[PDB]
Formats: C-alpha cells, sequence, structure tokens
C-alpha cells in the first residue's frame, strides 16, 4: 500500500523474517543485500534485529494464546529449555513488548489484559494533546491575517 | 443479549450492552463538519 | 547482568521459591541470594521472595515529590486552564 | 485642600478643591503618588475627576509609562 | 578558524559595546513588526465586540 | 554611534505601544460582559406581558404590518434573531 | 547569557583579557546592563556607595575600564553615553571636563549638549536628571 | 454594599454538582442539535465569493446564519461544561 | 399568635432604611437603634415591607434598663395602616452587631403590641460573613440540652432576600458593578468557584474551634450542635467506592464533548481568515487600479 516497493523489496523480505520466527530468513537476507544495508545505514540496526527475531517470535504466540505452556512455546520456536523461554519473555517485558506475567507454579506463561480502560483515567491524557493543539490554531490564524496585508502594500502596484 | 457457556452448562445473560449514547451523536458530527474544512482549503489556497 | 535480571523478575514473578531465585539469577550459595533479594527488598520469610514488597516503595518516593503530582494533572487544573485560553 | 474637600457636601467647593489639589502637585512626578491613590479610590465623583488630573501635572510635558497605563 | 577566531571579525565581540549595538538593533526590528500586527488583531476584534 | 542614542528615545515611544496591547484585553473584557447584559433587557420584553395579535403580511423583512385584538391596526418592528420564514403564512404572533 | 555573565563576575577571577583579545565580549556586555540594575536603587539612598561589597569588585573596576576604552575610537558619544546610563556622577564629570580644550566655541558646548538633551529626554528619574544639570552648568560657565 | 448584598446561597450553589440525569440529557441533546445545522453551513459557502451580505443569505436560505448560531451554541454548551467538570471535581477532591 | 414563619425574605428597601436610622439618630459605638419591621406576617414567608425608627435607648452598664416608647408606636401604626394595607408591626429590628441575651428581655415586652410572636430581625451595619449581613430570628421555647431548665431562645430562620419586580428595576440599573445577584461570562464563573470554597474554608473552621472551646473551656453542651454535626460523618464520602468510579466515566464523557466542541471553533476562526484572504485580493488590485487611472486624467490636462 506504499505507492512503489522497488527498493523496498529487501525490508519487505526483513518484516516477513523477523514476524514467523525464523533465524535462517534472518541470515541468507542479510549476507545478500549487505552493500545496501552498509550504504544506507541501517546494517547495524540489523545486529540488534538478529536479537528480535525470537523476541517478536514470541509476540504472535503469546497473543494468540492467552494461556500457554512453557514446553509449547518451547515448540514453536524450537528452543533449548523451559527455562531459556521465560528469560526471553521476562526482558521483553520490562521493555514492555509482550505484557503478560509469567507463573512458575502452576507452568504456563499468562498473557495479562488491557481491560477496559474507559472506566479509567487514560482517556483523558489523549484528549489533553488534542485540546492544547486546537487552542493553538485559534491564536494563529488571527496573526496571519495581518501579514499578507503588509506584503501586499509594500508590493509594486498591479 | 447473552453468550453461552459451555464450559460447565451455564447461560450468562445480560440485558442491552451499554453505550455512549451521546458517542453515536458524535460520530455524525465529525462527518459534518470534517467536509466544510475541505471546501475552505480549496478556496483559500487557490488565491495565490 | 545479575542487576539486570532483578529488574526483569520483578513484573514476571509475585514469588519464588529461595531454590529458583538461585538458580535464576545464578549463585552458588543461598547466603547471595538472599543478600541479593534484600538489596532489593522483598522479604525471604515464609521461604518465598516477594516481589511486590519494593513496588510498593518506589510508588510512595515518586509520590512525596512535586513532580509526579502535575504529570499526572487534575481535573480540576485542566478546567481552569482550559476555561483562561478561551476568554484570553 | 484634600481634608475640606471630603468635608463640604455642597458639590460646587469639592470640585474646586479636587482641581485645586492637582495643581500643588505640578512637577512632583514621583511624590505624587499618595495623593493619586487616595484621590481615586473615593466614591466622591467630584474628587475622582481632578484625580486624573494629578497624574495629568505630575509628569507634564515629557511622557511616562506609568502615568499612561494608570489612566 | 579552528583555534582563533579569523571569521566574522568586523563586528561582534570587538569592544564589548560592539557587541550591544548589534544585539540590540536586531531585537528592536523584530519587536515593532511583533507590537504592531498584534495590536491590529486585537482591534479588529474590539471592533467586533463593539459592533 | 548616533542612531543607537536616538534609538533609546523610541524604545520608549514602542513601550507605550505595548501598553496600548495591554489595554485591549481589557477594553474586551468590558464589553463581552456587556453585550450579554444588553441581550438581557431584550429577554425582558420578549417575555409577559404580551398582548396577542395575528401577523398580516412582512412590508419589508425587518418591519411587519400586525393587526390585534386590541381592535387597532400599528407597524411594527421586527426584533432579530428570530425566524422571518414562518411570518410567510399568517398566523397568530404576540406583541409586547 | 545571564548564566555565563553571573558565573564570571561569582568567581572574582579572570575573565578581563578577553576585552584586550577578541573571544566573547557578549558577557562584558551584559555587566554594564548588571550594572544599571544596582546603582539605580542605591543612587536614591546615597551618592558614595561605590566602594560597598553589594557591588562586585569586578563589576566596579569594568565599569570604569569600559570608558577608558571608549575614548580611544575618539568619539565620545560611547564615553558619556554609558556614563549617564550607569548613574554614575564621576564619570560624567571627569568626561566632560578633560575633553573641554577650545577645540571650538562652537564644539565645547557640542560636546555637553549631547548628555544635556540626553538626560532631559531619556532620564525620567528626578534625583539624577536634577543633578546632571547643575554640573553640566559647572562646565559651561567654566 | 446593603443594596448590592452577598448571599449565603452564593456559596451553597459553588459547591454543588447538580444532578446527572440532567447531565447526560444536556450533552446528548446538543450534541445531536449541531448535526442538522453543521450540514446547512456547508451549503453557504458553495459560493461565498459573490457579492453582497443580503445576497449570500438569500441564495441558499442563510437567514440566521447558519455559521454564527452554529458558534454560539459551541460556546455556550462549552462555556457550562468546563464549569461543571470544574465543580464536580472541586467537590470530590474537598470534602472527603 | 403564629406557628407559620420559616424565611423571612427582606426588600432592599428595608436594609437601607435601617443603615440610614443609624446613621439620623446620632446612635453608634455599639448602641442600639431598635425599630419596628413592618410588612405581612402569619405566613411562612414573612415578607418585611418597610420599617420605622423607634425612640430607643440603652445603657450597657445594667442592660436591665432601656427606654421604649410606649405613644410612639400606637401613633406610628395608625399611619402606617393608610400607606399600605400590607404594613403591620410583625417584629422589632437590631441593629447588631451581634446577639446580646439583652435581646430576649426587650422581646418579653415587645409580644403584648404584636398580633403573632414579634421576630427578631438582625441587620448589622457594618457587613459580615460570606454570607448575608442580614439574620432573622423568632422566638420559641424549649427544653435544653442537659434536660433541665426550660428557657426561651432563638431559632434561627434562614434568608434569602427578595423584592418585587416594582422595587427590583431599580435596584438592577442602579448598580453600576458586576453584582453577585446577576453573572457574566465564564470568567465571571471562575471567580464565583474560588469564592464560595472560600467560605467553605473559614466556616469548617469554626465548627473545629467551637469542639475545642467545648472540651477545654468547659462551655455547656448543645445536643443541637452536637447532633446535626453526628449527621454529617454518615452523609461523607469516602474513596475507593464503585461511585467515584462512576464519576470518572461521566468525566470522560464531558471533556471529550468539550473536544469536539473546540474543534468546531477551529474551523470558525478557520473561515474568518479566508474572508479576509479573500477581502485582501480584492482591496488590493482594486486600489492600484485607480492609481493608473488617475495618471490617465492628469494627462490630459498638461497636454493643452
Amino acid at each position: 500500500q506504499s505507492n512503489m516497493q522497488k527498493s523496498l523489496l529487501p525490508y519487505y523480505h526483513l518484516t516477513k523474517a523477523v514476524k514467523l520466527g525464523d533465524l535462517k530468513k534472518f541470515t541468507s537476507t542479510i549476507t545478500k543485500y549487505k552493500q545496501l544495508l552498509l550504504k544506507d545505514d541501517t546494517y547495524q540496526l540489523c545486529v540488534r534485529l538478529r536479537s528480535n527475531v525470537i523476541k517478536t517470535g514470541i509476540r504472535i504466540i503469546s497473543l494468540t494464546y492467552k494461556k500457554i505452556s512453557l514446553r509449547d512455546i518451547c515448540l514453536k520456536l524450537n528452543l533449548d529449555s523451559e527455562q531459556t523461554v521465560e528469560y526471553m519473555v521476562s526482558r521483553a517485558i520490562r521493555d514492555g513488548v509482550i505484557e503478560a506475567k509469567i507463573n512458575h507454579e502452576d507452568g504456563f506463561i499468562e498473557t495479562t489484559e488491557l481491560l477496559n480502560i474507559y472506566d479509567s483515567e487514560d482517556p483523558q491524557q489523549v484528549f489533553d494533546e488534542r485540546i492544547k493543539f486546537a487552542n493553538q490554531l485559534h491564536d494563529e490564524y488571527l496573526v496571519s491575517m495581518r501579514y499578507p496585508e503588509d506584503k501586499k502594500t509594500q508590493q509594486n502596484e498591479k | 443479549y447473552g453468550v453461552l457457556d459451555q464450559g460447565n452448562g451455564w447461560l450468562y445473560v445480560y440485558e442491552t450492552p451499554n453505550q455512549d449514547a451521546t458517542y453515536d451523536s458524535a460520530l455524525e458530527l465529525v462527518g459534518q463538519l470534517n467536509k466544510v474544512v475541505d471546501q475552505l482549503f480549496e478556496k483559500a489556497s487557490v488565491l495565490y | 547482568i545479575r542487576d539486570e535480571i532483578a529488574k526483569n523478575t520483578e513484573l514476571s514473578y509475585d514469588f519464588l521459591p529461595l531454590s529458583n531465585i538461585k538458580a535464576l539469577l545464578f549463585f552458588n550459595n543461598e547466603k547471595e541470594t538472599e543478600k541479593f533479594a534484600l538489596e532489593r527488598n522483598w522479604p525471604i520469610v515464609n521461604s518465598k521472595v516477594y516481589f511486590n514488597n519494593q513496588s510498593k516503595e518506589k510508588a510512595d518516593y515518586e509520590d512525596e515529590m512535586m513532580h509526579e503530582e502535575d504529570q499526572k494533572t487534575n481535573i480540576i487544573e485542566k478546567a481552569m486552564d482550559y476555561a483562561i485560553s478561551i476568554e484570553n | 485642600m484634600f481634608t475640606y474637600s471630603q468635608e463640604t457636601q455642597h458639590g460646587n467647593i469639592t470640585r474646586g478643591l479636587a482641581v485645586g489639589l492637582a495643581l500643588i502637585n505640578y512637577g512632583r512626578q514621583e511624590l505624587a503618588d499618595d495623593l493619586i491613590t487616595k484621590m481615586l479610590a473615593s466614591d466622591e465623583s467630584l474628587l475622582r475627576y481632578g484625580g486624573a488630573f494629578t497624574i495629568a501635572l505630575a509628569y507634564a510635558g515629557t511622557g511616562n509609562n506609568s502615568a499612561v497605563k494608570r489612566l | 578558524a579552528a583555534v582563533t577566531s579569523s571569521n566574522i571579525v568586523l563586528e561582534t565581540h570587538e569592544s564589548g559595546i560592539k557587541p550591544y549595538f548589534e544585539q540590540k538593533i536586531q531585537e528592536t526590528e523584530l519587536k515593532i513588526r511583533s507590537k504592531t500586527e498584534n495590536v491590529r488583531r486585537l482591534e479588529a476584534q474590539r471592533n467586533a465586540l463593539n459592533d | 554611534s548616533d542612531i543607537y542614542f536616538k534609538l533609546k528615545k523610541l524604545e520608549k515611544e514602542y513601550e507605550l505601544l505595548t501598553l496600548q496591547e495591554d489595554y485591549i484585553k481589557d477594553e474586551q473584557r468590558h464589553l463581552k460582559r456587556e453585550l450579554k447584559r444588553a441581550q438581557e433587557e431584550v429577554k425582558r420584553i420578549q417575555s409577559v406581558p404580551l398582548v396577542i395579535g395575528q401577523f398580516l403580511e412582512p412590508i419589508d423583512q425587518n418591519t411587519g404590518i400586525v393587526s390585534s385584538t386590541t381592535g387597532m391596526s400599528y407597524v411594527v418592528r421586527i426584533l432579530s434573531t428570530l425566524d422571518r420564514e414562518l411570518l410567510k403564512p399568517s398566523m397568530s404572533v404576540a406583541l409586547h | 547569557y545571564e548564566s555565563a555573565v553571573k558565573y564570571a563576575l561569582a568567581a572574582k577571577d579572570r575573565f578581563d583579557i578577553d576585552e584586550k583579545s577578541q573571544f566573547v565580549e557578549t558577557i562584558v556586555s551584559k555587566s554594564i546592563e548588571m550594572y544599571v540594575q544596582e546603582a539605580s536603587k542605591q543612587y536614591t539612598k546615597d551618592e558614595q556607595f561605590y566602594t560597598k561589597d553589594i557591588i562586585d569588585p569586578k563589576l566596579t573596576s569594568i565599569f570604569e575600564r569600559m570608558i577608558e576604552k571608549c575614548l580611544k575610537a575618539s568619539e565620545l558619544k560611547l564615553a558619556l553615553g554609558i556614563a549617564l546610563e550607569g548613574y554614575r556622577l564621576d564619570i560624567i564629570e571627569s568626561a566632560l571636563k578633560s575633553k573641554l580644550d577650545q577645540d571650538s566655541t562652537s564644539e565645547n558646548v557640542k560636546i555637553i549638549n549631547y548628555l544635556l538633551t540626553l538626560a532631559i529626554t531619556t532620564v525620567t528619574n528626578s534625583k539624577f536628571r536634577s543633578s546632571i544639570l547643575r554640573k553640566s552648568f559647572d562646565f559651561l560657565m567654566n | 454594599k446593603m443594596l448590592m448584598n452577598l448571599h449565603k446561597e452564593q456559596w451553597q450553589s459553588g459547591l454543588k454538582m447538580y444532578d446527572y440525569e440532567e447531565k447526560e440529557e444536556s450533552n446528548l441533546a446538543a450534541t445531536k442539535s449541531m448535526v442538522k445545522i453543521a450540514e446547512q453551513y456547508s451549503k453557504r459557502i458553495e459560493e461565498e465569493k459573490e457579492l453582497t451580505e443580503e445576497e449570500l443569505k438569500t441564495r441558499y436560505v442563510g437567514r440566521q446564519d447558519p455559521k454564527k448560531h452554529l458558534s454560539e451554541t459551541a460556546d455556550e454548551t462549552l462555556e457550562n461544561n468546563i464549569v461543571s467538570v470544574l465543580t464536580a471535581g472541586v467537590n470530590s477532591v474537598a470534602i472527603k | 399568635m403564629s406557628l407559620q414563619h420559616e424565611k423571612v425574605t427582606i426588600a432592599p428597601l428595608v436594609l437601607l432604611s435601617a443603615l440610614d436610622h443609624y446613621e439620623r439618630t446620632q446612635t453608634k459605638e455599639n448602641k442600639r437603634c431598635v425599630g419596628v419591621i413592618l410588612g405581612d406576617a402569619n405566613s411562612s414567608t414573612i415578607r418585611v415591607t418597610n420599617s420605622f425608627a423607634l425612640p430607643f435607648e440603652e445603657d450597657e452598664k445594667n442592660s436591665d434598663v432601656w427606654f421604649l416608647d410606649h405613644n410612639y408606636i400606637e401613633n406610628m401604626n395608625e399611619m402606617c395602616k393608610k400607606i399600605n394595607a400590607k404594613e403591620k408591626l410583625i417584629g422589632w429590628y437590631h441593629s447588631g452587631p451581634k446577639l446580646r441575651a439583652s435581646d430576649l428581655k426587650i422581646n418579653e415586652l415587645f409580644k403584648k403590641y404584636t398580633q403573632n410572636n414579634p421576630l427578631l430581625l438582625i441587620v448589622d451595619v457594618k457587613q459580615q460573613g460570606v454570607g448575608l449581613p442580614t439574620d432573622a430570628y423568632v422566638a420559641i421555647e424549649q427544653v435544653k440540652d442537659d434536660g433541665t431548665s426550660t428557657e426561651k431562645t432563638f431559632l434561627h430562620l434562614p434568608c434569602t432576600i427578595e423584592a418585587e419586580e416594582a422595587e427590583e428595576i431599580g435596584v438592577e440599573h442602579l448598580l453600576r458593578d458586576v453584582r453577585d445577584q446577576a453573572a457574566g461570562g465564564l470568567s465571571i464563573r471562575l471567580t464565583n468557584q474560588l469564592k464560595s470554597l472560600k467560605g467553605l474554608q473559614s466556616k469548617l473552621k469554626d465548627v473545629v474551634e467551637y469542639l475545642d472551646k467545648v472540651i477545654n473551656k468547659e462551655l455547656p453542651i448543645n445536643h443541637t450542635i452536637l447532633g446535626k454535626l453526628q449527621d454529617v460523618f454518615n452523609l461523607l464520602p469516602n474513596l475507593g467506592t464503585p461511585d467515584d468510579d462512576e464519576i470518572d466515566v461521566e468525566n470522560h464523557d464531558r471533556i471529550n464533548i468539550s473536544n469536539n466542541l473546540q474543534k468546531a471553533l477551529t474551523v470558525k476562526t478557520n473561515d474568518e481568515l479566508m474572508v479576509i484572504y479573500i477581502s485582501n485580493l480584492v482591496r488590493s488590485i482594486i486600489a492600484f487600479d485607480d492609481l493608473i487611472e488617475n495618471k490617465i486624467q492628469n494627462k490630459k490636462i498638461q497636454e493643452q
């Protein structure tokens, strides 16, 4: 839905490779398009985005299934140990990506709810942004009535 | 306005889901005023 | 690395066995695991940790300061500042 | 001048006293700020009337920002 | 240069009264444009209320 | 510099323009309160007592011709921010 | 601009080779301004107050030396112009007094007039504007 | 001071947030009514480059102008809602 | 007598007359002008229509000494029945500044002339309270709170002040202020919220203080005050309840609508801009056209 894909053909491949949680696909493309990445100053970010293959791999699976065992996620993303799962997810939730909590006495990960925020004080923050910007537009227009009038008066006859 | 529990055989029944009767009107409000701005922008900017 | 995993594991767990915290934050004694727990102000009572206890005290620290009160922005303040732009 | 302005209930005599206050305060500038606050605070029509012209005469013949805003 | 002042040496930082001239004259010319346009703005509105 | 010492006196003059600019806001407030006051008087007249006529025809669009139940016939001025579209058909009207 | 000029005089140490070189003399110019703010209020209280510790020792020494630099351009509007602004008697009395030399009859009168018309138009301060007026006539008479 | 008076109910009505049934109704009614005249605001300005102020009002039926009425409605419900959220928030925080 | 008396409305003619009388009898320095209050009574709404001075003295050494003229009241009542039919003696005013206990004794004698219970209407001549200066009272009898001593004491009747539409027009336009009896724009309604809260603040302080002085000084107990103030605590809201949660849904609803109203006014001022921008192109073309057209005119003159 971008109106060209005619140089965005490497970064379409990057969305896909992170998306499935597949490591091999990430290796094949990064070597292939190495000169292009180097030129665009996007090669440094792809050392971190190697790291986020698995971190975003988790993000589809924990979203899809509210409660899913530690062992089931070892299936899906082919992870070493149950303990290996817990470590990856714990980092991500401090960074805020998952929004979840791991329960070790019942051996499953429970993806936390967002609830209704309509009954919380969150919509009042969004409005505050909107209100402040709109007040600023009404004051600005009045100043800019005056400005064309000065420009024209100075200008040589028509 | 119900949903059916097969997890133990219950039928949860609620009346209409409560909604902002006000916010219905406010979608219509935005739809009206928005075309006014397309005209304002067209006419003020085809001067120069 | 040991200080970094304590941060992650506040949000993840509510409590843990003392043998589990031991495995996770990597330690070769239980003297190290509890020393590390009481640095992060988590009672080691019942032979379980209690991560939530440090979370309470960070929130109080913030409420005493005047940097947290206007970030919230109260509803008396929002309306009055809203009113004076119009009448200006 | 001030005391007998407040004192006389005859309206002609108050007005003459209120204007005659002004004249003494020609060229005072800064030391006429005591007078000016008293004349304007009063709820008498004549006192305020001459009260303006205390401000005219103090800074008369050169500009002044404080005097222009007050008036 | 890169170790000595050796560019924009004909004004600014030459005697202290030199940068005093420059700072202020640029401020005054910006200010008079602002004060006239605001006073005109604000009078158009007070005429509307009067109206 | 000559311009600069002449400036000092000019800057004072611009300051009185500054004080004009503060003065507008004080005039504005007075007028806005008062527009609502002016309007309050006219609401007194809109409301009771009234005497019922029957509206005939517009002769302008700000002045009309009516008849009354008083036994007379008048020319009356039509007050603003009221409908001028519903005086076309002859219908009962109220006159102050 | 303000953190810099306050820090310079707060220190009570070197920033005063920048007058003699080219670096930042915007710091110097804000120091001239700062002098107006303190002097005004203290000129009502006394006609001698320039050697108090309320007024900084750097502030005083800079103020006099700036005038010294002014007269070496050999345009006397800077010397005198600053002098009036500072709420300073000493700078004025000396400035006028040294530069009368019978360059011309017409011209010696002019030196005083620049400052004199400046006093009347610019300064609205009653105490100060009165003093100046007496001084001006003493050099004219002389 | 005597003639004017200071009311003891001036302080009670300040610190009372009116019933909430009347408030759901207030917002609901007002926002809905501005849809009917919002639409007519477009039709007014389809052209505006035409001469004469009365003329504009005669072509598209802009009599008792939809710009002036619609704005007026926007300012007056806005004044009340800001004061109402103000009073409500004052009472809850104040009293306990 | 009367068992119908809830409120006393007072016209501002009465409040001003009392004020005048104090200053035209030359009675000052906490001495008393007392006069009769005239108007209809024996109604839930008591309305005082008029007032006139009575001859009155007091000696503050012994307050069991005062002078009230017995001739004067009869003569004034006869005259006053002629002017309006409204007017009859419905109490007596006191000029304040406070309610002295000396005011019972006067009220006791005053009952004889009256056709009702007389009212003790305090009108303060120096202005007081965030509320009115004017506070009304009626003599009633009741048992104390120590369960001992039936004392005739004074029952506060609240007041709001009213005038007929006859008087009111002259009040509204003579006034030459903002008024606390009318209001303008939003700006004045911000003022009102600050003033209304300030009254609470001051009033709370009086309640705490009263509680102090009971347990310190040891003024006698009142279960009228303590009993009413018991209710206040159960009426009290608290936090953390489902009710406060319902306030927050309403606060989002009302600020959201205030956001859409604001957006609307952005398009309104965006209109005014346009009209001016159109006005600017038309004015600039015709302004210049004139100059050109004038050069040709001048040119005809020059040629011959």
